[PDB]
């Protein structure tokens, strides 16, 4: 009885027979949309406008006529699918903005050597004005929620050192698509503009908004409380930082990476700042000596190309005698199966591996193509980014992880140039791009 | 007494480490939906633990009435997990699945026709298939060899990177012939019928590689044999240094099951998770 009255002041009509059994049980959602005073929400967008788009030329007459369109385009819509999208994403704005956008509105310079060092010895291969607006939105963000969002990259280390240039704000949130959703409203209404949300197969719980060109604005990757309870982080600034020293185990493995070592021949100055901050960090706070000495760490890495598995001998530095790095991550899972092992360790886009220790054996899956320096030999710039997605784990799970940091970077130092023989390919990742077109009505995962 | 004590339950069907010859002369309310539910909620667990999850298309066949769904779906969707839930069956399924904008039900009765039409509009969607297929007394071996016939029907065309099929051996002295099916664990399950023999196959396709693996009527003996035993003297126990409200053995392989499901509310120990997770999963489905 009480459901059709609400769904007919919803729908500004009388509700089909159809209308009513769809949207029947979404009648509690709906009143929630229809109660919730439009007035306030036109008040807070136009706040938060002025504090963060001043420089964007609209008019506070154009900004509530796109809300309050919105807010009745349910009045007009008859598809059912459409309906349900529209109600969906009202509802994350009615349930969710106030507390997410709405609270919004009240010794370096001496490791640059050693950091050039270390490069140089790896280097051997071979977009919105909206950013700057989000970019200064989220650096609010951060302080409001440190919780739920925290912050790692190149604003992260400018924090600590001012002298780090960023292009974006990257971070990890237990909210994301919540997130990306109240922002991408939040730009719509201001903009006028529509953008799009879409979700990235081969990338762990990861979204994106683009505007109405295809010109990236903001992403995030999601993760669970449990990941965030877990990230070693730093708090600097009342906003939390992925620790250094972990981005820096981070920066090891990414290395490893094909890609990442052309942008390193391209720029190599863009990474002596990242890298000569991190190194600083690490001295300071962990009191490691940078002497060229560090023995078994580059700990042997072999090879066996036709199953794909890279062996790396840990016994002298962890209890399980060897690390079974898998370069195709669904043959990891399905082998861990087969072990009957249903706890392995996992921590999302963080290491964007799970890692299991079975009968005194590590099985983990290596995200980075493989560089080789001869036929059937790992190069060591991929030893050392095995070896670093290993300790990421000793990071993750409170173990020891000290010693064999030191070991890793001072290996790392006075180096000859190894060229690439060649590399391994990543393996695919199958999946939809997925997405939200709010003026379309449309969600497709 | 009658009691015993265990470091763990058997989780699949390759850990029975006993045997029993079965005998012809061999309680929950919804125990069956709470069979499925525990089931489920496990395989897709493992899958979001692995990654696999994340994003995917989850293609389930015999669904109906599939009242537990609804509680998967909530708990993944509270998760932020995505997913696009798509449930199929010959008959209808509960309303409470009704109204909801990534669950789409489709009333009709599969065939290849019909497999190959969803996989080309769900390209190149990642698939996770769940099979609960039936076909009145127990099912025939010839209408079990068709339901086999079928799921594999169903993996070839949809091409999925990871499955839940339901499996039960024919009966040996009901054999008619030999026939295959995917590589894969045999996942056990806890508060299934008292004599049950069925159990979930879990596969993790690695590429194009379908495994398949030949079931003789001498594996027959054996699937018989193991499960009596677990059915008539390890389910039947209570597990004594198993510290829970209900030492009962299908509880303390609950509780296995439901160590493993992530939850966003933060807990002091495993108990409080899995006590937390078994009272909502219980209150949902009305069993005291
Ligand atoms: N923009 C809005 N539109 C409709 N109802 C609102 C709005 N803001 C608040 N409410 C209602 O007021 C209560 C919650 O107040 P809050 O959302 O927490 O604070 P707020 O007025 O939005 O503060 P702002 O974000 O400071 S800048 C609930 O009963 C909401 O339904
Ligand atoms: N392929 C990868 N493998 C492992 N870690 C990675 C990889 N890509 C990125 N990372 C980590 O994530 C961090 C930030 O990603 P970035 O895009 O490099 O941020 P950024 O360098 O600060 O942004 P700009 O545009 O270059 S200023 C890196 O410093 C690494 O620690
Ligand atoms: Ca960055
Ligand atoms: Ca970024």
């Amino acid at each position: 009885n009480i459901t059709l009255k609400i769904i007919e002041t919803y729908l500004g009509r009388v509700p089909s027979v159809n209308e009513y059994h769809m949207l029947k049980s979404q009648a509690r959602n709906i009143q929630k949309i229809t109660v919730f005073n439009k007035d306030i929400f036109v008040s807070l967008v136009k706040k938060n406008k002025k504090r963060f788009f001043s420089d964007v030329n609209t008019s506070a007459s154009e900004i509530k006529d796109r809300i309050l369109s919105y807010f009745s385009k349910q009045t007009q819509t008859y598809n059912i699918g459409k309906l349900f999208t529209i109600i969906e994403l009202q509802s994350v704005l009615v349930t969710t903005y106030t507390d997410i956008l709405g609270v919004l509105t009240i010794n370096v310079t001496s490791m640059e050597e050693l950091a050039r060092d270390m490069l140089n010895s790896m280097n051997v291969a071979v977009v919105s004005s909206l950013v700057k607006n989000v970019n200064k939105l989220m650096e609010e963000y951060l302080r409001r929620h440190n919780k739920s969002c925290i912050c790692y990259g190149s604003y992260s280390l400018y924090l600590i050192n001012p002298n780090i240039r960023y292009g974006d704000i990257d971070i990890l949130q237990t909210n994301s698509r919540t997130f990306l959703i109240d922002l991408a409203f939040l730009i719509k209404f201001i903009t006028g503009n529509n953008i799009i949300l879409s979700k990235i197969p081969y990338l762990r719980n990861y979204m994106v908004i683009k505007d109405e060109n295809d010109n990236h604005i903001i992403d995030s990757f999601n993760i669970r409380q449990d990941t965030m309870n877990v990230v070693p982080k730093i708090f600097i600034d009342n906003i939390y930082i992925v620790d250094p020293t972990f981005q820096l185990l981070n920066m090891i493995k990414m290395f490893s990476q094909i890609d990442r070592l052309e942008d390193l021949s391209k720029d190599p100055e863009k990474f002596n700042a990242r890298m000569a901050t991190m190194l600083e960090y690490v001295r300071y706070t962990h009191g490691i000596v940078f002497d060229g000495k560090r023995n078994n760490m580059p700990m042997k890495c072999i090879i066996d190309e036709n199953n794909r598995i890279v062996t790396v001998t840990t016994k002298d530095y962890f209890s399980f005698k060897k690390c079974l790095v898998y370069l195709d991550e669904n043959v990891l899972s399905s082998d861990i199966l087969d072990l009957n092992a249903d706890t392995s360790c996992d921590f999302e886009s963080v290491t964007n591996s799970v890692y299991l220790i079975h009968d005194n054996i590590m099985y983990t899956y290596f995200s980075n193509t493989i560089l080789l320096s001869d036929k059937g030999k790992v190069h060591e710039i991929s030893a050392r980014g095995l070896c670093a997605h290993i300790l990421l784990y000793q990071m993750l799970t409170s173990g020891e992880y000290k010693q064999c940091l030191s070991d890793l970077l001072n290996s790392m130092m006075n180096r000859d140039k190894i060229p690439i023989y060649s590399h391994t390919e990543r393996d695919k990742k199958p999946g939809r791009h997925g997405f939200i077109n709010i003026e379309k009505d449309i969600i497709v995962f | 007494m009658d009691v015993v004590s265990l470091d763990k339950p058997f989780m699949y069907f390759e850990e029975i480490d006993n045997e029993l010859d079965y005998e012809p002369e061999s309680k929950l309310p919804y125990q069956g939906q709470l069979k499925l539910l525990l089931g489920e909620l496990f395989f897709l667990s493992k899958l979001q633990r692995h990654g696999i999850l994340d994003g995917a298309t989850v293609v389930y066949i015999g669904s109906a009435p599939g009242t537990h769904i609804r509680y998967l779906r909530d708990h993944f969707y509270n998760l932020g997990v995505i997913i696009k839930w798509m449930l199929i069956d010959g008959r209808h399924h509960d309303p409470i699945l009704n109204g909801l904008r990534d669950v789409t039900l489709v009333t009709r009765f599969v065939d290849e026709e019909y497999l190959r039409s969803i996989k080309k509009q769900l390209h190149p969607s990642k698939i996770i298939l769940i099979s609960d297929v039936a076909s009145g007394n127990e099912p025939s071996t010839a209408d079990l060899l068709s339901n086999y016939a079928l799921q594999n029907v169903m993996i070839s065309i949809l091409n999925p990177v990871a499955s839940s099929l339901k499996w039960r051996c024919p009966f040996p002295d009901q054999w008619i012939k030999d026939f295959y099916i995917p590589h894969g664990n045999k996942m056990l399950q806890p508060f299934a019928p008292s004599y049950s023999a069925e159990m979930r196959l879990l596969s993790i396709y690695t590429g194009e590689n379908m495994r398949l693996t030949r079931v003789t009527k001498s594996d027959a003996v054996n699937y018989e044999k193991k499960m009596y035993y677990l059915n008539k003297i390890v389910r039947n126990k209570v597990v004594v240094n198993f510290d829970y409200p209900n030492q009962e053995y299908d509880y303390f392989h609950m509780y296995f099951m439901l160590r493993t499901v992530y939850c966003n509310k933060t807990f002091p120990t495993t108990k409080a998770k899995v006590l937390f997770l078994q009272q909502s999963i219980f209150r949902f489905l009305n069993i005291p």
